[PDB]
């Protein structure tokens, strides 16, 4: 009856304020992406580019070290845009759903 | 009407406050970054082995070694994500000052959004008051 | 239920005392019931008792040494042809668990009064 | 009725959580003394004189040329600095390894108590 | 050391400000003690610490 | 009302680091064990404040007799601040609540 | 005596579950200590290569590092079984408490 | 919307903004005072005093640490004081923006 009215009344206002929650959830992820792919590529990779791991500091050439930060961040950016975007519309629909089932 | 100004007055003032927040966190990461350089600074020795000094090496937090420190000129710095490029005493300080803006640029994009959601607050609400 | 005229007496001690419900299978015809006065307590080590089990390692290491001892025990039970083993002593989480692994019904934490009545029922003794 | 349960269901969650976080943090610091024992192993193993990148500041490591692989810290007292032999570290670590060991274990019973208790508060709410 | 809060030359509020006047409780009790052997004694009669206000161990 | 937990905070505050000291207490008795078994083999610095200083053995020893003054001093003082804050906290509870309800 | 058996199921519950993710990481740093070994093998010779098990990064030649790092593989390579072997008696003990009650009411 | 929306808040935004960069340099000044007490308390220069820079320690007598402490203390105290006057200015502007908001 009033379940859709309260839903649509809520969703435009909920999505609106969730946009910051949406964009910030992507932000702090991309926040550390900035400290990494930048600091490697800007300064000369010509010399030896280590890999820092747990029980080892791995020796590596740029040739392996460079593309790792390239594609990984970019591959991450696809997936993060997907779910946080899908979270808002779920809340939109779940606000309509939770009033229905719980009799 | 007092109805139209009240709805706008807070949503601006709430998200106008957001302008100062990241703008401050812009200038708020400066202390994080530059003292790290201050670490390297006294350490930095050119026309000498950098930091020719005492130390207790950090093997772990609980585990130190007193050694004669001086290395060949270099500082291996933490770039992030298992990427370590070597930096010699200077590129280090240079790279180390780079950690200023990169995380400082982690910020205003929300402030901008916050300011731009601020105008999404006001633009919606006036119609939202009229629509519903 | 039944009438006292239908009530009677049969050889040995009828145990209704611990048995108002399933206790030792239902009908174990020839096969034995095993009264246990052992000395069955599952050994934390092999021949030695060690620290009790508070943690995963204690489960792993000790049950290694525990399960084989009840095996060392209730395999000496399987030779006497029980289809049921009523465990008065040495009854513990591992003990009766191995009798189903010893392919014999195990029966838990029972009164020896019965088992002494039972020592007059099948008329056996009980052995440690 | 359920209002008691609904407050009782929500409360008993957090003490699981509060304790879930604690013991989870009591393994790490316990594990570093294991690793501070381990970091000392490769230390003696290579030799005195090796270049050691050692934590310097945010985003940096300072390389340095090792000396006296027998040098170890032991921090006892409050912050107090006790430099010890390569042997003395391992046992002092193992004390504080064993010291947090119990400290880990004290949490689990009180960790788990508020779940199965909360779990009992879920049923009569729905049932 | 003089008792400004319970027995200690510290006052009770936080951890930081007291540790510097924890340093104060330190030296004072030692100095008086140092002063003891500095005017010097081979044996020291000590009454009870209840027969004292307090005696820092 | 505001006056409730103002006191219980610094109660809980100096409560825990005091208890941190109890771990350090054993250590402060063990540091009397560790340094006393150090004859100057490994370089003994005090770690006392942020300056890490070239130190001597009596400086190492007299310090930990003085480092026990941590566990001595910080533990004791709080048992004041415990009830010092606790009572004024307990006091202010029924007063301002009954008002706002009444 | 039905009471004492409710703990060992909840006790092992936090345990047999723990013993699963444990063997996981041990297959992980295994092939990774081979993978990290692969990347130091990727550069033909490095002395400035640092293998140490902590924030001390301690200069060693690539090769003795490999043996150190391939044994670092071998370590976690070894550790997979025990903690899976740990998932067994745990799940064995949880039932031993259960087979107490179930036997009398069955049989 | 009126002009007091932007002025009153962005002022108040700057008020708390300007008072904050003050405070942190007061306590580090006090924190830098602590290591002073510490070489005053023990190893008075009866032995050399190293001063921690990152991991490594620079060998010296007592004062040099206290200097580097006091050096940073003085690097700290000044950006306090101009901003002591700077939040001073912006907050009085608020007390002005208060009344200017009320009278209309």
């Amino acid at each position: 009856s009033a379940e859709q009215v309260i839903a649509g009344f809520n969703r435009l206002r909920q999505e609106q304020r969730g946009l910051a929650s949406k964009a910030a959830e992507l932000e702090m992820e991309l926040n550390e992406h900035s400290l990494v792919i930048d600091t490697l590529k800007e300064v000369d990779e010509t010399r030896k580019c280590y890999r820092m791991v747990g029980g080892v500091l791995v020796e590596r050439t740029v040739k392996e070290v460079l593309p790792a930060l390239e594609n990984n961040k970019e591959q991450i950016q696809k997936i993060i845009e997907t779910l946080t975007q899908q979270l808002q519309a779920k809340g939109k629909e779940l606000n309509e759903f939770r009033e229905k089932h719980n009799i | 009407v007092l109805k139209k100004l009240d709805e706008q007055y807070q949503k601006y003032k709430f998200m106008e406050l957001n302008l100062a927040q990241k703008k401050r966190r812009l200038k708020g990461q400066i202390p994080e970054i530059k003292q790290t350089l201050e670490i390297l600074k006294y350490m930095q020795k050119k026309k000498e082995s950098t930091n020719s000094m005492e130390t207790r090496f950090l093997l772990a937090d609980n585990l130190y070694c007193k050694a004669s420190v001086p290395p060949t000129d270099k500082m291996c710095l933490w770039l992030g994500a298992n990427v370590m490029l070597e930096y010699d005493i200077d590129e280090a300080q240079a790279l180390l000052e780079k950690n200023l803006s990169t995380a400082t640029k982690n910020l205003d994009s929300l402030e901008e959004d916050l300011d731009f959601l601020r105008d999404q607050f006001t633009t919606t609400e006036v119609n939202m008051a009229r629509v519903y | 239920g039944g009438i006292i005229e239908d009530s009677c007496v049969l050889r040995g001690v009828m145990i209704n005392k611990d048995v108002t419900h399933p206790r030792m299978r239902r009908y174990i015809k020839n096969p034995r019931i095993v009264l246990l006065d052992s000395s069955l307590e599952y050994k934390k080590g092999e021949s030695q008792t060690d620290i009790e089990i508070t943690r995963e390692e204690d489960f792993t290491r000790i049950l290694q040494m525990e399960e084989e001892y009840i095996q060392q025990l209730c395999e000496d039970i399987i030779q006497l042809k029980p289809d049921v083993v009523i465990t008065e002593k040495g009854i513990s989480d591992l003990a009766q668990h191995y009798l189903m692994r010893a392919n014999i019904t195990a029966i838990r934490r029972v009164r020896k009064t019965d088992n002494n009545r039972i020592a007059r029922a099948c008329g056996a003794r009980i052995v440690s | 009725n359920l209002p008691q349960l609904e407050m009782l269901k929500n409360q008993l969650d957090q003490e699981v959580e509060f304790l879930s976080t604690s013991i989870a943090q009591l393994k790490v610091v316990q594990t570093k003394y294991v690793e501070a024992k381990d970091c000392l192993n490769v230390l003696n193993k290579s030799n005195e004189g090796k270049e050691l990148l050692v934590p310097l500041t945010s985003s940096m490591y300072v390389p340095g040329k090792l000396h006296d692989v027998e040098h170890v810290l032991i921090d006892v007292g409050t912050g107090y600095y006790v430099e010890k032999t390569a042997e003395d570290a391992k046992d002092f670590f193992k004390r504080k390894i064993d010291f947090l060991t119990k400290q880990m274990e004290k949490i689990q019973p009180a960790l788990q108590e508020k779940h199965a208790m909360k779990q009992a508060v879920m049923e009569m709410m729905s049932q | 050391a003089p008792k400004t809060d319970m027995d200690n030359q510290i006052v009770v509020s936080d951890y930081a400000q007291m540790d510097r006047v924890l340093r104060e409780e330190r030296a004072y009790i030692l100095n008086l003690v140092k002063q003891i052997k500095k005017t010097g004694c081979n044996v020291l009669l000590i009454q009870k610490s209840i027969l004292r206000d307090a005696l820092s161990d | 009302v505001e006056k409730y937990q103002q006191l219980q905070k610094d109660l809980s505050k100096s409560m825990s680091g005091r208890q941190k000291l109890e771990a350090q207490l054993t250590e402060n008795n063990i540091v009397k064990e560790e340094l006393a078994l150090l004859d100057g083999s490994n370089v003994v610095f005090k770690l006392l404040g942020p300056v890490l200083v070239k130190q001597e053995l009596g400086e190492a020893r007299a310090t930990v007799g003085k480092r026990l003054d941590y566990i001595t001093a910080e533990i004791k003082r709080y048992e004041s601040q415990l009830r010092d804050l606790e009572r004024q906290s307990e006091q202010q509870r029924e007063t301002l609540a009954q008002l706002q309800q009444e | 005596a039905f009471t004492e058996l409710q703990a060992k199921v909840i006790d092992t519950q936090q345990k047999v579950k723990l013993a699963d993710i444990q063997i996981e990481q041990l297959n992980r740093t295994k092939k990774h200590a081979h993978l990290t070994d692969t990347e130091i093998m990727t550069l033909v010779d490095e002395t400035n290569m640092y293998e140490g098990v902590g924030r001390m990064f301690i200069l060693q030649s690539k090769e003795a590092i490999h043996s150190q790092l391939l044994e670092k593989q071998k370590i976690a390579e070894e550790k997979i079984k025990e903690l899976e072997q740990k998932k067994s008696y745990l799940e064995r003990s949880v039932k031993e408490a259960e087979d107490n009650i179930r036997e009398m009411l069955m049989a | 919307d009126q002009q007091k929306i932007n002025k009153f808040a962005r002022n108040t935004s700057r008020i708390t903004e300007l008072k904050e960069e003050i405070e942190v340099k007061k306590k580090q000044l006090q924190n830098l005072e602590d290591a002073c007490d510490d070489i005053m308390l023990a190893d008075d220069d009866c032995l050399m005093i190293p001063y921690q820079i990152g991991d490594v320690f620079i060998s010296h007598s007592q004062e040099e640490t206290q200097e580097m402490l006091e050096e940073a203390k003085k690097n700290l105290q000044e950006e306090i004081d101009a901003l002591e006057s700077r939040v001073e200015s912006i907050q009085r502007v608020l007390a002005d923006l208060k009344v200017q908001l009320y009278a209309k």
